[PDB]
């Protein structure tokens, strides 16, 4: 209804204006509107900081020195404005990001800019998304955002991926396990149990099975190990990508 | 009557060209939305507007708990065709894809306050910079990252960034970035040459391979969601993920994936991906996959 929504808009404007809500008799439509004009004629940096933890900075394109840096650089990077002022962007950025920096600060070919780089805060670097334009200078806002080891196998059981924690859990280099089947490192008694687990994980697609067997270490001792595994499915084709195992000692 | 209603339009934070032209109900809506936004700004806070609003690749949205978009940044027009006056005060569900309304709702509530999602909004502008009528409205995917904040009610204050289409792109492309084409199961069907100079793979030896085999296992979950989003909305931006390098080690990457539709039969043809190399080869001595041997 037109009258119902318009009246609801008027009474909501009553509730928002303090000098109008404090009144006892709700004034007529002409009065509240004039009282609202007077309220507004009497009276977003934090919105960006609240939304994405971003800070504005203006840098020179040729030298790289900053010509402005907002105070929001302290909440986002724990760095004073004096630390940024009088310095170049190349100092506040990871050493392996200066080549990328130049290609974004080069006004030879260009304008908009968008890039990611690691900035120093506090030798700790944080990932910052920098979006801005050219005005030379760049006006941009930068915003913020061993008991086991995980392995991946094909359906047969061939290591196709091994994380570095294997060198501590079993003592093998990742290259030692890769290319070979997991049952080759299994005790012959428990070998049939391991193949049975690999038969179920495929059959119980998506479900998590758990087998416990003796794993041959590089020192050639049988370390008891619980391997909890499950099949990984492609979110589109539902093809079994691999079998993800988390092999935990004892 | 008209003269006093014409006065509030002048006093709204708008240019006189667009404010002196709306109806009375729109003036009331905009006034109420501005007052609620100021009431919230008094809570969050204990010229240079051009620099902040122009250097943004997105728009700021302050949406109430019931879905009322009490604040929308001006640049929203630049990204959506629908401008500030036409959308401020209206419900977010009246201008968003219904298949995303449940996720929008579960992101509007509530004890973590950070929010990061992808949502499809009505877009009535074309790549030629020409605005189109609302009836011809496409669905534009927006990565919305923000916070939920309680004040006096609850509000979602987010920055919504569009994901640039790889065909219609206008941003210096760093030499530390490379393009790749995939099938819908994310298998390589084409790759750029720079992958040889950045990660070490030759573009031939990646074709027909599942990309699920070339990244670190610790990222496996965080990738699936991306794929699903990329398959559900047609566009996604992944997080920082480690792609296993050729001769050992891994490289940090952030990828913007876009579902490309065939222009003649309107069927999904492939998925185009712009990958931003975020570091050099880390742990290059350590091998992880069988392909690193
Ligand atoms: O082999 S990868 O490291 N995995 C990739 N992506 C990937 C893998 C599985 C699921 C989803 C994705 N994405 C879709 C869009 C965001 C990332 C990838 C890419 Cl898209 C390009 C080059 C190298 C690699």
């Amino acid at each position: 209804r037109r009258r119902n929504k318009m009246t609801a808009y008027i009474t909501e404007l009553s509730d928002m204006v303090p000098t109008c809500s404090a009144l006892a008799r709700k004034p007529d439509k002409l009065t509240i509107l004039r009282m609202a004009v007077s309220h507004m004629k009497s009276l977003l940096k934090h919105l960006i900081l609240e939304a994405a933890d971003g800070f504005l900075f203006i840098v020179s394109c040729e030298t790289g020195r900053v010509v402005y840096v907002s105070d929001s650089v302290t909440p986002v990077l724990n760095q004073p404005q004096s630390e940024w002022f009088g310095s170049t962007l190349y100092d506040q950025v990871h050493p392996d990001d200066v080549d990328k920096l130049r290609e974004q600060l080069s006004t030879s070919e260009n304008s908009r800019r968008s890039f990611i780089c690691r900035m120093r805060c506090g030798p700790h670097f944080v990932v910052v998304h920098c979006t801005g334009y050219i005005k030379f200078c760049l006006v941009a806002i930068g915003r913020l955002q061993p008991t086991e080891f995980i392995s991946r196998h094909n359906i047969e059981g061939i290591f196709t991926f091994v994380d570095h924690r294997c060198v501590a859990t079993v003592g093998y280099q990742p290259q030692e396990l890769l290319g070979k089947n997991i049952v080759e490192f299994c005790h012959p008694e428990d070998q049939q149990l391991l193949r049975d687990s690999f038969q179920q994980v495929v059959k119980l697609k998506g479900q998590v099975l758990s087998v416990m067997f003796r794993f041959r270490s590089k020192t050639r001792e049988w370390l008891w190990m619980r391997t909890s595994s499950f099949t990984f499915q492609n979110p589109y084709s539902d093809e079994i990508e691999y079998i993800i195992c988390t092999n935990t000692n004892v | 009557e008209t003269e006093v209603f014409y006065e509030l339009a002048h006093e709204l934070p708008l240019p006189h060209s667009v404010s002196s032209h709306l109806d009375k109900a729109s003036i009331m809506r905009l006034a109420i939305s501005f007052l609620r936004t100021h009431k919230l700004l008094s809570s969050v806070c204990s010229q240079m507007d051009n620099l902040y609003l122009k250097a943004l690749e997105g728009f700021i949205a302050v949406v109430t708990q019931d879905g009322d978009m009490i604040f929308l940044s001006e640049n929203i027009s630049k990204f959506m065709g629908l401008t500030q006056v036409e959308l401020t005060g209206h419900s977010i569900f009246d201008f968003t894809h219904p298949c995303d309304h449940e996720e929008i709702r579960e992101n509007l509530t509530l004890v973590s306050t950070e929010r990061d999602f992808f949502m499809r909004m009505k877009c009535t502008v074309t790549n030629r910079g020409r605005t189109v009528n609302l009836k011809s409205a496409t669905w534009k995917v927006l990565h919305c990252t923000g916070q939920v904040r309680v004040y006096n009610l609850s509000c979602l204050i987010i920055m919504c960034e569009p994901i640039q289409h790889p065909s219609h792109m206008d941003i210096p492309l760093d030499s530390k970035t490379f393009l790749s084409r995939h099938s819908m199961d994310m298998k390589f069907t084409y790759c750029d040459d720079r992958i040889l100079e950045l990660i070490g793979y030759h573009p031939e030896e990646l074709l027909g391979r599942s990309a699920y085999e070339f990244y670190h296992a610790l990222d496996s979950e965080n990738m699936t969601k991306s794929h699903q989003n990329l398959c559900t909305k047609g566009q996604v931006v992944s997080g920082q993920y480690r792609m296993l390098a050729k001769h050992g080690g891994y490289v940090w990457l952030e990828t913007q994936g876009t579902v490309i539709y065939n222009p003649r039969n309107l069927q999904p043809q492939c998925i185009m991906c712009v990958n931003y190399v975020l570091s050099e080869i880390e742990k290059n001595d350590v091998v992880f996959s069988m392909d690193q041997t």
